[PDB]
């Protein structure tokens, strides 16, 4: 393929979520007895939105969700000498 | 894997090892040859030499240079070569040979 | 002059007092030969990645 | 000549006057924003040495930096594919437009993928990508090797397709939950609403309107086809450290000569070494100063796709009343395209175009008792005193449920004696 | 996971290591031990090994710092985020959208990390869906009606007045609508009666 020639793997025509990326929109996982897949990759639900000129949506329950979402802050702090470290 | 990652249990990933090479096999060696013989037994051993000042110029060309006949005619007392190995004279081609 | 690589064939002439053969990056990449008087390209044989 | 800093105008500033706008503009502004660039990877091997065997002897007490440098450029490749992953997937379903065209005068054909084209881009993506221009060989026979990305342009053109049917058919709640459809005059008044213009203003000229976004699609299709220079002095900058690169091998460095064969060809190993090390040093101090290069472009690439990504779920997934930051004046919606090594947005903000001078009062007063207006401004043509919005001139007679009464009139220095009609 | 915290302890403590393993290399000397070069050396013939283990790694501490302020630059972009998140998701309510969660923002909640922060951001998220008949507005006896801040839908029979967000069936009143204009100007316009109480 495009990212290159690859060995130990097999081809399948489905599509699934990317686990290992390989390049050129193909990823690489395990689970296909067992053996290396590659696949072209996929992006999503294949739908359309039911569109109309006089058609609306509107919702009638809902679902309070609490996400998470992981951010760094500080790291460790670290101090070089030089006198103990080129030289002793 | 194990080797360029320096662990024993791999994570999943894409890791890059040594490329691909290809080894030779033979080697090809393109001289012109020369029948004929540069001059060294009158060069190094004439009937009479000059001075310093009107220092003797020669060229040398068109010939197949060997250094194998100094070390059977006399004993020499230096033999300095700066810049290249004495010993690689033969793996090299000469260009604009004067004594 | 040492080198390693392909040696093939070429369609780009040199001149007759012309016998060397250079690039953007100064590796040997087209020879004259010394008794065919043919030109030859250099193609390295290192190409590829893992 | 000493530089001028535009137009030179007074406001005409008095403690009574207002410019309310009568008529207005749908202007659709471009903005060109990087999001990758090309992932190249250095081996130091066929750099530094090649094919030679006692220059890997000689590297291996330069091991651990040819290491680090692996380490960085492999950390800038996948830096890259997740900066391109995460501007370009805001949504995890992929939504199509529907066959039918008729989106209440509003013609979007030239932002919409073309099926008969064998690429599956719009016009304006075509003639974007046909603006930007991308010896690769001779440079992977160095040691010179460029990564192919992993989003293929098909797959960013699918996903901008995606997030282009979510806006026209859904607008924001496909980027909030699930995606309602709602039809687009519908929508585009509430892009009006969330401003502060009511609906009636859009449902009484929505052929004004759409044929001014139509109009104005054209212009950004003519100025655009007649610049990209966001996208261009990247790959320049790019292709221009790999060539410097390329002509960082013929440095003598303080050795005979910069061909390793031309040095064993004339040299043995004892005299050899310092020279060869010599050349290690200086190819080796190149290589630092090119991953040092690399590594302040890829953390400004990265905050440009961080900007990007912000933009792209402030402007495209919802109306943002941030002030010029998805276009130059009030923000109805953005629409993405897909680029080079980039994205382009095209912000359709609305701007109010004419003006008229108008005598105001903050208050009026009725039977002694000061109102206020709601949501609105009491204006004057002179004889008569109306109330109106805040952006379009709208003749609306003082009624006690457009204002609301706040005490009485002597707190207030400027407040006029008007009736209401009180119906 | 927490791999976003785990992945600046981890690349930290591998650029220590490798400033650890650069300490081992001779970068062109007889040995990489100073104590060994000048117990095998006087002086006098020692400065070039002692000068090119000097230059060795102090080019590896210069490596060192140029990663370590460009993986600061880094992690204070990451910091100020994290800084504005908590100054408008916590403090406030934002409605920047995809800033503050996946939906309509309610609040959000930092946690204390190692090296790091952790939001739980609580998102209002609509769920369920029905199909309505609608219209931008209605015709009562050639006055046009707009709805001030809802929707105009229908179950089929009736017309009524809902919310964009949540579906509340109301009657369309004069209260809760605004009169702008004729009927004839809106292309999509029904004609629906107003029971006016």
């Amino acid at each position: 393929t495009r990212a290159g020639c690859l060995i130990g793997a097999e081809h399948v025509n489905n599509s699934y979520e990317c686990d290992i990326p390989i390049g050129a929109g193909i990823c690489a996982s395990y689970q296909t007895s067992q053996s290396i897949i590659a696949y072209t990759m996929s992006l999503g639900a294949e739908n359309s939105v039911a569109y109309s000129n006089n058609s609306i949506a509107i919702p009638t329950n809902f679902t309070i969700s609490v996400t998470t979402e992981i951010l760094p802050v500080s790291m460790t702090k670290t101090s070089v000498d030089c006198t103990m470290y080129i030289c002793g | 894997t194990k080797c360029t990652l320096k662990s024993f249990t791999v994570e999943k990933g894409i890791y890059q090892t040594s490329n691909f090479r290809v080894q030779p096999t033979e080697s090809i060696v393109r001289f012109p040859n020369i029948t004929n013989l540069c001059p060294f037994g009158e060069v190094f051993n004439a009937t009479r030499f000059a001075s310093v000042y009107a220092w003797n110029r020669k060229r040398i060309s068109n010939c197949v240079a060997d250094y194998s006949v100094l070390y059977n005619s006399a004993s020499f007392s230096t033999f300095k070569c700066y810049g290249v190995s004495p010993t690689k004279l033969n793996d090299l081609c000469f260009t604009n040979v004067y004594a | 002059l040492t080198g390693t690589g392909v040696l093939t064939e070429s369609n780009k002439k040199f001149l007759p007092f012309q016998q060397f053969g250079r690039d953007i990056a100064d590796t040997t990449d087209a020879v004259r030969d010394p008794q065919t008087l043919e030109i030859l390209d250099i193609t390295p044989c290192s190409f590829g990645g893992v | 000549y000493t530089m001028s800093l535009g137009a030179e105008n007074s406001v005409a500033y008095s403690n009574n006057s207002i410019a309310i706008p009568t008529n207005f503009t749908i202007s659709v502004t471009t903005e060109i924003l990087p999001v990758s660039m090309t992932k190249t990877s250095v081996d130091c091997t066929m750099y530094i040495c090649g094919d030679s065997t006692e220059c890997s002897n000689l590297l291996l007490q330069y091991g651990s930096f040819c290491t680090q440098l692996n380490r960085a450029l492999t950390g800038i490749a996948v830096e890259q594919d997740k900066n391109t992953q995460e501007v370009f997937a805001q949504v995890k379903q992929i939504y199509k437009t529907p066959p039918i065209k008729d989106f209440g005068g509003f013609n979007f054909s030239q932002i919409l993928p073309d099926p008969s084209k064998p690429s599956k881009r719009s016009p304006i993506e075509d003639l974007l990508f046909n603006k930007v221009t991308l010896l690769i060989c001779a440079q992977k026979f160095n040691g010179l090797t460029v990564l192919p990305p992993l989003l293929t342009d098909e797959m960013i053109a699918q996903y901008t397709s995606a997030l282009l049917a979510g806006t026209i058919t859904s607008g924001w709640t496909f980027g909030a939950g699930p995606a309602l459809q709602i039809p687009f005059p519908m929508q585009m008044a509430y892009r009006f609403n969330g401003i502060g213009v009511t609906q009636n203003v859009l449902y009484e000229n929505q052929k004004l309107i759409a044929n001014q976004f139509n109009s104005a699609i054209g212009k950004i299709q003519d100025s655009l086809s007649s610049a990209l220079g966001k996208l261009q002095d990247v790959v320049n900058q790019n292709a221009q450290a790999l060539n410097t690169l390329v002509k960082q091998l013929s440095s003598n460095f303080g050795a005979i000569s910069s061909v390793l064969n031309d040095i064993l060809s004339r040299l043995d190993p004892p005299e050899a070494e310092v020279q060869i090390d010599r050349l290690i040093t200086g190819r080796l101090q190149s290589l630092q100063t090119y991953v040092t290069q690399q590594l302040i472009r890829a953390a400004e690439i990265r905050a440009s796709a961080n900007l990007a990504a912000t933009k792209m779920s402030e402007c495209v997934l919802g109306q943002s009343k941030r002030v010029d930051f998805c276009g130059k004046g009030y923000h109805l919606m953005s629409f993405p395209q897909s680029a080079p090594h980039g994205v382009v947005f095209l912000h359709v903000t609305y701007v109010p175009a004419q003006e008229k001078n108008f005598t105001t009062a903050p208050a009026i007063c009725h039977d002694g008792k000061a109102h206020f207006p709601r949501e609105g401004v009491f204006v004057s043509n002179g004889t008569h005193w109306f109330v109106t919005q805040r952006n379009f001139y709208e003749p609306q007679i003082i009624t006690t449920d457009n204002t609301f009464v706040s005490g009485n009139c002597d707190v207030v220095i400027g407040i006029v004696n008007n009736t209401v009609y009180d119906p």
